[PDB]
């Protein structure tokens, strides 16, 4: 359950549900692992470079990881590749993030 | 209760209405399993004509749509080298009279 | 041979009634 300052303080007593752990982010480390395993499912290549993409991504989940890899296929498909780029990956980071794709300029 | 008249086992479906005694409760009879016979195969529409052509403009939704339906079906083989899982079932979404049958 | 053939009858008496159909209820307690 999401955090503990929204918990009420009569149950959240230390002793009363153990220890208490918390998550800490992800540390360009352990990004870098996390899609390494969601891409083993499809093709591995060469041309997808791991560390490069665990620099790009920072302050996004294990969830936000895996939207960035299943949305590289959907790219690879629609070029219609026979191997996903290492630059769809890169297409996918900008789409899973809530701003816009890269355009024009128009306002700034 | 027990088993029917004579009648197998298999043949005594879940959900499957049946006749029994007045007093003497047991099975005689099957009957047809509700009324969802019949009344769906109006429901049924095959396969209409309506075409892009027959859709006001064309919108990112339909290239979405092409992509799940057209694609693994024509070619399975392109699914399997990319090593994606093949896309088949999708949901469609949002206001209506927006069209979303019209595309299906 | 004599003490069996007595269970033997008790127990045909059980069968009739057990023979389907039967209600079916739920036990609220047991007070015991
Ligand atoms: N792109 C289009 N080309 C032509 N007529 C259209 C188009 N889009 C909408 N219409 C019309 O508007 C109607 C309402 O859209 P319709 O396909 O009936 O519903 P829907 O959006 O699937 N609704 P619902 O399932 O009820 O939430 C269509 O049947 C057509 O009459
Ligand atoms: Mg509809």
């Amino acid at each position: 359950t999401n955090r503990v300052d929204v918990l009420d303080p009569a149950l959240l007593r230390s002793g009363r549900l153990d220890r208490k752990i918390e998550f800490p982010l992800p540390s360009e480390d352990s990004r870098a692992q996390i899609l390494q395993i969601h891409s083993r499912k499809m093709t591995t290549d060469d041309d997808i470079n791991w560390q490069e993409l665990a620099r790009s991504t920072d302050e996004f989940n294990g969830a936000q990881l895996k939207a960035v890899t299943v949305e590289a296929g959907m790219i690879a498909l629609r070029n219609g590749q026979s191997s996903v780029k290492h630059e769809d990956f890169v297409e996918g980071i900008s789409e899973v993030q809530a701003r816009k794709s890269k355009s024009v300029s128009f306002y700034a | 209760v027990g088993l029917g008249e004579r009648v197998s086992p298999t043949d005594i479906e879940e959900g499957m209405r049946v006749g029994v005694d007045r007093s003497k409760y047991n099975i005689e009879l099957p009957l047809p399993p509700r009324i969802d016979p019949s009344v769906t195969m109006m429901t049924v529409e095959e396969k209409p004509d309506v075409t892009y052509s027959d859709v006001g403009g064309c919108k990112d939704q339909i290239e979405k749509l092409r992509e799940v339906v057209e694609l693994p079906l024509l070619s399975p083989e392109r699914f399997a080298t990319l090593g994606i899982d093949p896309p088949k079932g999708i949901l469609l979404y949002g206001p209506p009279g927006t069209g979303k049958t019209l595309c299906a | 041979n004599v003490m069996l053939e007595k269970i033997k009858d008790n127990k045909e008496k059980i069968k009739n009634n057990r023979q389907l159909p039967y209600l079916v209820a739920n036990v609220v307690e047991v007070m015991d």
